[PDB]
């Protein structure tokens, strides 16, 4: 049943600030099953957050998140051109794992 | 002795063969339904038949179901849940490469491996009753999984439990996720539990996950006259009143020398020319024995 | 790390296996995703399986349609894709979902995709 | 045989009639106190009596109880704790519909159904020091109520749990909010617990809730020469130095042939003319009833 | 939902029953509240009665002025003043304890009131 | 023993109006063991807040709680004239649940 | 009867004095090694010899541990765990008052009170595998300190567990901090438990905390003809082919009246001129007395 | 409270021996700590006397500099100094570790410190 | 191998004045192993704080604390002349348990 809307579709920025972007579920998600992957021309995307706040490996402390229930965020305090790309939201809500079509930078 | 596996009265033993108890009343795919042959008058095990549960795991109070079906000569092997119809919200099709059976998978024949649909494992909470009027074995199982991977895979989740209760029978369970070393190709095991309940009473299972479900139950006459004989010999057709593993008596006399364990209207033991027990239960076996080797002397005056 | 199949080029009707081996952990105990990525679109769990117990379970979108397996020795999960239409035309990637408690269902490490496309 | 409940050495039996070794113990309120019989020569049990346990639920390690209780002859029924002044801060008069006499309600009467005073239900670490000079039998209990408003109305918390500790017994309950079947109009059960405890121990009770705590428990001397007869006959008084359950017994013959539980300096039994087990102790039965079937061949050579 | 007994009006010492009965749930699962409220007054808790147990606690203020008692079979539960005066001239609830983890001792639902009057 | 006094005794507010009224414990209370009960014009109460932040069903997202110990707060992010009512605190420190005499609101 | 604990085939007896098999398996530090003693006819035990454990606590399984030792002939006794070079991340001369010997403290020759280094008590999971073709008795312990305080000074953990694992036989720990009262100076205590290990089979310790590692372990020929003989008497050489705890029986009859424990190619007992169990196993003593005691008679006729 | 010896006044080399005493708890209960201080300085952990089982454990700078140990019927516990040098000439305190759940390894009483001093 | 560094190392302030010094460990530490403790001109020290933010008996409400890792604070809404002192901050990382160099109030 589960399906997943995250928003903005595409981001403009400028390096050195700070966003936030939103994952919401058509249906409810633990906070301890949704998780967001890095994505970068079309390359393997790469686990970033893993716990609805909880940071991978390589990623640095700037990443961050928080939600529950319906809604969750990924937040960045810094952005840089380089470091930037698609966004990947990702749940269990049962099956199917479905993502969120990735938010885009065009920083 | 007459050196066959013969029948006591025209009633016919069960020939596991390559089957085990542990397996028989699982039901191991590589075994019969063995519903042919729900009457017996004695049970026919090999020393250490290879085939018993086809997957690895200790088999909780093993040494006191195989006592109390060896008083057992009859069944009923009903489907106590339907495979279809008793969980629509859970895949009952789990199969395993160490159960292979003419192919490259499949599961025990009386149990169900109950994993998720859709990938939810709803907490269940099924239930029977018994209107049968006769005592009914009730098998489970209980997986404990090698890593939590395979764990929330099936069961979808870490802290699982199962819990049966019936009138003076309740226990609850919380497998271990534990990485045992690889046995009949697999690491994690299937703890089995049985229970017998009365007639009347009602059973009750619940699990948040890992449970191995009840798919048949042996609706069972208690009986007498019956008993696990282990041995290797023909089971060709004969006939005597009593039956001991190497062959039958027939009665030029009241003694017997062979091997202790004997079914039937069977003379006495003597030395003068089936229980078992775990580790842990070394005084019970000393006892048996004693029990035994006494009578087997006073046997003999 | 994962290593997977080539590109490859095919008619409609004419199915077609992909792979992806393991390497630098333990294959059996971690549970292998397959996740397709049409070209700059959304990308979209196919199913698992489960390689200690053969556990599948598939996305109904691509239930049949795709059919997913595993060796032990190779260390290597494969995946069918039968009937093909044009819309196939896309990378799959296979993943793995990484062990920990009380978090699970993330994909750690990813395949670098094989681009299998119809014309 | 005499046909009566006779007496072995002019002392006397203890009549149960619908009470039961389960509700005697505890108190049953539908029984006396049964202070009037703190000796005997042998208890009497009818053969499923009715009124037993009051309140529905599982007497843990019963069948020992009785069976360590068969071979005591004589209590102390002492107030181990005071119903008064041991429980400042407890109510100590709950009860129940269950167990009904003469009167809307009550509760045993060897047991007290601690609950909250004030509201308030404080963490109780009542011990007792056995300054007696005999083994105390110690009986207390666990309730499993059918459902958590019950439990926080009794015992005001959730995660409760009993702790019950002795020089070599320590156990912990945590007893399940189980909405189980109406047995005897209610659905939460009592778990009924028992220990022994040695001349100079001491037992420490501890509980955060559900604990049917101890009021009284026996002092009592282990003595032998007793046992727990069943049967239903008259009980007039009479003389013979041998019980048997359907009659006394006067040396005619050493040979007894009536129902195999005796008491006394008694005959030995043959054919020619008490313990008991749960389920998952059938081996031990076998065993048993296989002990005395042999020496029941051997008597009658 | 709890249905109650109707409007009452009384002299001074006429003991009186109160009454609320349930419907739409297992009446014998969750305990019963009593609970007094003069007219625009503060409102305070009388004791609850355990439907299943009987188990009867009481406020200290209320104790002995007040008895609680239930029928299961008529799924009702009764509340008894005694020795009534003036002050008693108020509407009286009765509630239920509803069932949570880890949450207890709320009230979510209310019988509509009975005002019983002293005159 | 135990006794709480809550404030505002009135309120006099706006619609579309936040708010927090206070609830204080004679002696100490769980979290998880304090209450809140809509009521109006001598009807009967309803319950609007279930463990001092949890809210009841029927009740908007609005309506939120805090606290700890001898102090207790429910919280209106917008008060609406015919939503307004008393509100009565309660708990559980042994008995009796004495509750809180009711703030009103005027609105 | 020769009146002394003679030899029966010219094979000594093993001399516990003021030693227990519940101290000598764990090696009480007043106490041989007992390496000179790794074979024997038969235990000697005194009725209730005062050092045995040196640190108080409940040896769980005792009755069947002194049982399956009973059978015993020979050990190996092997450094399972070498006290260095097994353990470099844990302090393993932990030492308590309790033990004293020849000074102000010791502790348990064949177990290692595994403590913290540096502070730390890594999570350990060693593990054995019996490659030695022969049962392998391992034991441990788990500590119940009487405080956090203590616990966390030793463990530096306060969840702490304890699990241990082998192909059948799987058991975890969670100790409780219990204030129990002083026995030999000491309040929390140590319970002891112990398992056999199978040939190729393999046991995996893992501990957060209150490990009683093993340091030794007995490789052991499970033999026959042997015994836990318990008596006070003189150990002067002397020979006969039986044992009896007051003296040895040279074969002028084939009928004894010596104390019932009896080790070796001994007569049988009679009255006409070793098992134990604890409270909770009554029905399992009166099983036994009663074997022993039916027997007593038959054997007098 | 603790209870300590008194100002001391050496040559280097000479060893000497501090104590503290317990008073108004269970001196087998809880933790020994023993902590050096210098003046206006740094405050450092020695090391801790478990005064039930004998377990000491050191920092590895004092370990062998300093020795401690107890005695259940004095109440008591001792430090050892051995090889006295200058810097030695401070104030040692002993300290309890507290009993809490979930919270451990603090000093929540100390003793009034002992001035042993090097000239 | 731990060591901890604390700052400032000493605070000029006025009475009324709330102030954090900070305790940051060379290697992690629970937030459930650490600890503050009070002292003033050579006196014994006092325990104000005992679980990174639980306070201990007789310090008041104003002493808080919070972090976690490698990082840790303790505060104060007020500091009072008579009040102030040098405090210590302690932990546990294995042993030895090596406080931080006290921290000094001129106040």
């Amino acid at each position: 049943e589960n399906v997943l809307t995250q928003s903005p579709a595409i981001m403009s920025a400028s390096p050195g600030e700070k966003v936030t972007m939103t994952c919401r579920a058509t249906s409810s998600v633990s906070s301890s099953y949704l998780h967001w992957y890095q994505q970068k021309s079309g390359a393997s995307p790469k686990l970033w957050i893993y716990g609805t706040s909880n940071l991978a490996s390589g990623v640095p402390a700037r990443f961050s998140g928080s939600g529950s229930g319906t809604s969750y965020s990924l937040t960045i305090s810094t952005v840089e051109a380089e470091d930037a790309a698609t966004y990947y939201c990702q749940q269990y809500s049962g099956y199917p794992l479905t993502f969120g079509a990735g938010t885009k930078l065009e920083l | 002795h007459n050196g066959k596996l013969c029948l006591l009265k025209g009633i016919a033993p069960l020939q596991l063969g390559n089957c085990s108890v542990a397996g028989w009343i699982l039901g191991n795919p590589e075994c019969e339904l063995l519903i042919s042959r729900e009457s017996w008058s004695y049970i026919v095990e090999k020393p250490n038949p290879e085939n018993g549960t086809c997957y690895p795991g200790h088999f909780a109070d093993y040494e006191e179901l195989r006592e109390q079906l060896s008083s057992v000569s009859s069944f009923e092997r009903f489907e106590i849940f339907p495979k279809e119809s008793s969980w629509p919200n859970h895949t009952t099709t789990g199969v395993s490469a160490s159960c292979s059976h003419n192919g490259e998978s499949s599961f025990y024949k009386n149990l169900l491996w109950l994993t998720g649909k859709n990938g939810l494992y709803p907490n269940l909470s099924k239930s029977y009753a018994n209107n049968k009027e006769k005592e009914v074995l009730v098998l489970w199982g209980v997986h404990h999984p090698p890593n939590i991977g395979d764990q929330r895979a099936l069961y979808h989740t870490e802290n699982a439990y199962v819990s049966v209760v019936s009138s003076h029978y309740s226990r609850k369970f919380t497998p271990e996720i534990a990485k045992r070393p690889k046995v009949r190709d697999q690491e994690g095991r299937i703890n089995y539990y049985w229970t017998l309940l009365e007639p009347g009473d009602t059973i009750i299972f619940e699990a948040n996950g890992n449970l191995i479900a009840p798919r048949y139950a042996f609706a069972l006459s208690r009986g007498f006259g019956s008993g696990i004989i282990n041995s290797n010999a023909p089971m060709d057709e004969c006939d005597a009143k009593c039956q001991t593993p190497q062959g039958a008596i027939n009665s030029s006399l009241p003694f017997q020398n062979v091997h202790p364990v004997t079914i039937g209207e069977c003379p006495k033991y003597v030395r003068s020319a089936g229980k078992e027990f775990n580790k842990l239960e070394r005084r019970m076996e000393n006892l048996n024995k004693k029990v035994d080797d006494g009578f087997i002397d006073i046997w003999t005056y | 790390q994962l290593q997977q199949s080539g590109p490859e080029l095919v008619k409609p009707g004419a199915s077609v296996k992909i792979s992806c081996k393991a390497s630098g952990y333990s294959f059996t105990d971690y549970n292998m995703n397959w996740v397709k990525q049409s070209d700059g679109k959304s990308l979209e769990w196919i199913g698992i399986i489960n390689p200690n117990y053969g556990i599948i379970s598939y996305n109904q979108k691509f239930k049949g349609k795709a059919t997913l397996t595993v060796d032990q020795s190779s260390s290597t999960a494969y995946m069918q894709l039968n009937s093909l239409t044009s819309e196939d035309s896309a990378v799959y990637y296979c993943a793995r979902w990484g062990n920990s408690p009380y978090y699970y269902y993330y994909m750690d490490v990813w395949g670098k995709g094989t681009t299998v496309t119809v014309s």
